[PDB]
RNA sequence: GGUGAAAUUCUUGGAUUUAUUGAAGACUAACAACUGCGAAAGCAUUCGCCAAGGAUGUUUUCAUUAAUCAGGAACGAAAGUUAGGGGAUCGAAGACGAUCAGAUACCGUCGUAGUCUUAACCAUAAACUAUGCCGAUUAGGGAUCGGACGGCGUUUAUUUUUGA
């Protein structure tokens, strides 16, 4: 019992053009399909209802991938601008005291390139 | 008829089992080999020549060499099983395990397991030639 | 003879050459925590009940 | 590598190479006074000496010789010359 | 199977009459020496006193393989089995003496292991008691905490320098003793603590141990030390 | 032409070895060409492992250990389903199969 | 006993099996590896003696003494040959038992030369890296065996310097 990509391409291009006007009933989106659309098959019309029935059981319960319709687009770029108001970066207010630490030669590096006005503090790194 | 003991304590046995692919023994004696308490062998059980070295047929050897040794006294033995060793296979036999779960089974008491199979550091020329049994 | 009442508790795949030999994990019903591994001729359903002559043998894997 | 200057190589680098695949050879075995501290006086011993060195006065040992350079007494003290 | 003999009996011969030979048997005791725990160590089975035939040459020349942790009532040492040697048969009362020790093979074979160096020696000795007794030894390699390095080798050189301290030790301490001195030293495994000890310096060679340990002549019987060690 | 690299037998800077016995048709190959497999297993059956618990008289028993070393021909090697063929580009691959550790 | 299954063969004149002791000859398991040495053939138990060798280290010494080689010469697995010793195990030839239409074979039980060593011949192998020897240059990597040099630490001993 495998759906055939007709099938596949007609369910998934219903889906997305018209998401809110059916729901997870089949009885509705029976009814919903023949008449958006030119089907020449009774049994193929219910093939299409009792699959694409099936995909909106499962996005109400976590989106899937895939599958785009217009409500989920427009939820990601509303959500995408988000930002705080302190950077992670930032450490004068992340870091209670605001000297941070780096290793010795990354310290040389720094008198190397002349920000000796830096705060850091300086531990030394070895194992061996 | 057997050892005077309290009923407390426990005689010791030893059974040598060895178990090689066309044949399985089991042998108890008496922590030494100078007397030996009982024998058996899988050609009185089985009834083909076939089935000689079988796990049911070694189950069957060591049924009654547990009945056997029943009366004599001994309560507990300790276990040595062999292979061929030498040239042989040193893989012990099918018969191996059979005969000793049907040994455990039957009531007889275990200890000190061990494998006494003989090995050398380097042998004689072994039977079959340069190319081998070629079947 | 001490015949014992035995029944399977789960089948694991059909085994022998033709498939008419099945293999399955068996309960003694008297010893709730003994189980073990024996062949089976006929159909078998979970929660049947076997009868068994002898306990000692066993069944190949 | 494609663009490199073979007449002025670092100094680092001439001390990193093998001895005889530098640009010009050059040993790297010298010569040291020793200090015997019974004695005051002062001899000169290869770095690495293949033979027993014995000073002129009381006669002890300085040196053992090894596969590489020698090896001095634990009671000595030398400085590079 | 029965209908396999064509032969049987062979050329000509009769059945038997008298059977159960298991109604003259005896049962006689075995005891331990003295610095071992227990002394019971089991029964033993023999054929009864009768003319011609003493109980007792029977019982003057048979050994039995104990597993030392029975005797010393513990299982640290549970992977070596030694030798006991019946010499002579009070009543009821069977009286032996030290004939050997031995590892357990499955022990041996598990400590044997692939990427590592095996170091082995052997050498015969005498004691101030005219006991001429073979020792021998064996140690492996031992890895570093620290290590990277996947194989642990050693080289020739210090093999032999490790064999020849080994032996310059064993022939050390074994000079001045006896036997039941020296067997109170076995049990406690003193021999390998100096071993590691004096070759630490060499290399680290974890789990030195002595193999085994065989005696090849006795002196006369001196029934007198027997009895001295045994009935304590 | 080549079939293998190393013509099958891992053996470079030295001109002879010595041979070993097939452990199941007694055959004698080469040791370094000879295919060699270790393995530890128990004394008895996980299955008999109760019953030689509660047989025992020790209380708490810790059954012995089993190891042996088996070495075979490669015309053993194939038939008794040890190795089997692998494909061109798979051939020179010389990793150790990863051994199942979950089991489903 | 042995096999896919059997037989030839040995056995109450006690086979097979168990433990203790003795003699003889051969061989050095596991450790043993994409590791070592030698011109190649080849070389693995301990220790003593004899001469030889590579690599590294060196502000020692001589100063072109060199490279490859027609003919020529030394060594040269296994098998084989000529005389002594030794002769456990395997086993050409040979004799039996099965399979098969046949089976002088593949399988099984015996078994001579041979397999070992001393003194001499033989000079051939898929003697293979199927890849001649000397010298120069050309790309990235990480392992690993031997020697030397530098360094932070750990471990440890009549302990430091050494060894790991
Ligand atoms: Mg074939
Ligand atoms: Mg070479
Ligand atoms: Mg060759
Ligand atoms: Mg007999
Ligand atoms: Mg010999
Ligand atoms: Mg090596
Ligand atoms: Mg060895
Ligand atoms: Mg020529
Ligand atoms: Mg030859
Ligand atoms: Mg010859
Ligand atoms: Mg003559
Ligand atoms: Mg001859
Ligand atoms: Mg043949
Ligand atoms: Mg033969
Ligand atoms: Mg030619
Ligand atoms: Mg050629
Ligand atoms: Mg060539
Ligand atoms: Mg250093
Ligand atoms: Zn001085
Ligand atoms: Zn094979």
């Amino acid at each position: 019992r495998v759906r055939t990509k007709t099938v596949k391409k007609s369910a998934k291009v219903i889906i997305e053009k018209y998401y809110p006007r059916l729901t997870l009933d089949f009885e509705t989106n029976k009814r919903v399909c023949d008449e958006i659309a030119v089907i020449s098959s009774k049994r193929l019309r219910n093939k299409i209802a009792g699959y694409t029935t099936h995909l909106m059981k499962r996005i109400q319960r976590g989106p899937v991938r895939g599958i785009s319709f217009k409500l989920q687009e427009e939820e990601r770029e509303r959500k995408d601008q988000y930002v705080p108001e302190v950077s992670a970066l930032d450490f004068h207010q992340n870091s209670e005291t605001g000297m941070l630490d780096i290793d010795q030669e990354t310290k040389d590096l720094l008198k190397h390139l002349g920000f000796d006005s830096i705060p850091v503090n300086v531990i030394p790194v070895t194992q061996s | 008829l057997g050892p005077q003991v309290r009923e407390g304590e426990l005689v010791f046995g030893v059974a040598r089992i060895f178990a090689s692919f066309n044949d399985t023994f089991v042998h108890v004696t008496d922590l030494s080999g100078r007397e030996t308490i009982c024998r058996v062998t899988g050609g009185m059980k089985v009834k083909a020549d076939r089935d000689e070295s079988s796990p049911y047929a070694a189950m069957l050897a060591a049924q009654d060499v547990a009945a056997r040794c029943k009366e004599l006294g001994i309560t507990a033995l300790h276990i040595k099983i062999r292979a061929t060793g030498g040239n042989g296979t040193k893989t012990p036999g099918p018969g191996a395990q059979s005969a000793l779960r049907a040994l455990a089974r039957s009531g007889m008491k275990i200890g000190r397991i061990e494998d006494v199979t003989p090995t050398p550091s380097d042998s004689t020329r072994r039977k079959g030639g340069r190319r081998g049994r070629r079947l | 003879a001490p015949v014992k009442f035995v029944k399977v508790t789960r089948v694991l795949g059909r085994t022998g050459s033709r498939g008419g030999v099945t293999q399955v994990r068996v309960e003694f019903m008297d010893d709730t925590t003994r189980s073990i591994i024996r062949n089976v001729k006929g159909p078998v359903r979970e929660n049947d009940i076997l009868v068994l002559l002898e306990s000692e043998r066993e069944a190949r894997r | 590598v494609l663009a490199v200057d073979l007449l002025n190589p670092s100094p680092a680098s001439e001390a990193r190479k093998h001895k005889l695949k530098t640009l010009v050879p050059a040993p790297r075995s010298f010569f040291m006074d020793v200090k015997c501290p019974g004695c005051f006086t002062i001899t000169t011993v290869f770095s690495h000496a293949q033979t027993v060195v014995i000073c002129q006065g009381c006669t002890n040992v300085l040196c053992q010789p090894t596969g590489g350079k020698a090896r001095l007494t634990e009671g000595c003290s030398f400085r590079r010359k | 199977v029965g209908k396999n003999k064509r032969l049987s009996k062979g050329k000509k011969g009769l059945k038997k009459k008298v059977q159960d030979p298991f109604t003259r048997k005896d049962w006689y005791n075995i005891k331990a020496p003295a610095p071992f725990a227990v002394r019971d160590v089991g029964k033993t089975l023999v054929n009864r006193t009768t003319g011609l035939k003493n109980a007792n040459d029977a019982l003057k020349g048979r050994i039995f393989e104990v597993c030392l942790a029975d005797l010393q009532k513990d299982e640290d040492h549970a992977f070596r089995k030694i030798k006991l040697r019946v010499d002579e048969v009070q009543g009821k009362n069977c009286l032996t003496n030290f004939h050997g020790l031995d590892f357990t093979t499955d022990k041996l074979r598990s400590l044997v292991r692939k990427w590592q160096t095996l170091i082995e020696a052997n050498v015969t000795v005498t004691t101030t008691d005219h006991y001429l007794l073979r020792l021998f030894a064996i140690a492996f390699t031992k890895r570093r905490p620290n290590q990277i390095k996947k194989t642990t080798y050693a080289q020739s050189s210090q093999i032999r320098a490790i064999r020849r301290k080994m032996v310059e030790i064993i022939q050390r301490e074994a000079a001045s003793c006896t036997l039941h001195q020296l067997v109170s030293k076995l049990i406690p495994e003193v021999i390998g603590r100096e071993i590691e000890k004096a070759t630490q310096g060499i290399y680290p060679l974890q789990n030195v141990h002595i193999r085994k340990v065989k005696l090849l002549k006795q002196p006369k019987f001196d029934l007198g030390a027997l009895m001295a060690l045994h009935g304590e | 032409v080549k079939k293998r690299k190393n013509n099958g037998r891992n053996k470079k800077g030295r001109g002879h070895v010595k041979p070993i016995r097939c452990s199941n048709c007694a055959r004698c190959t080469p040791k370094d060409k000879a295919i060699k497999r270790f393995t530890i297993r128990n004394m008895v059956e996980s299955a008999a492992i109760r019953d030689i618990s509660d047989a025992s008289v020790f209380a708490e028993y810790t059954v012995p250990k089993m190891y042996l070393k088996l070495q075979y021909c490669v015309s053993c090697a194939i038939h008794g389903k040890i190795v089997r063929v692998r494909s061109r580009e798979g051939r020179r691959n010389r990793a150790p199969p990863p051994r199942v550790r979950y089991n489903k």
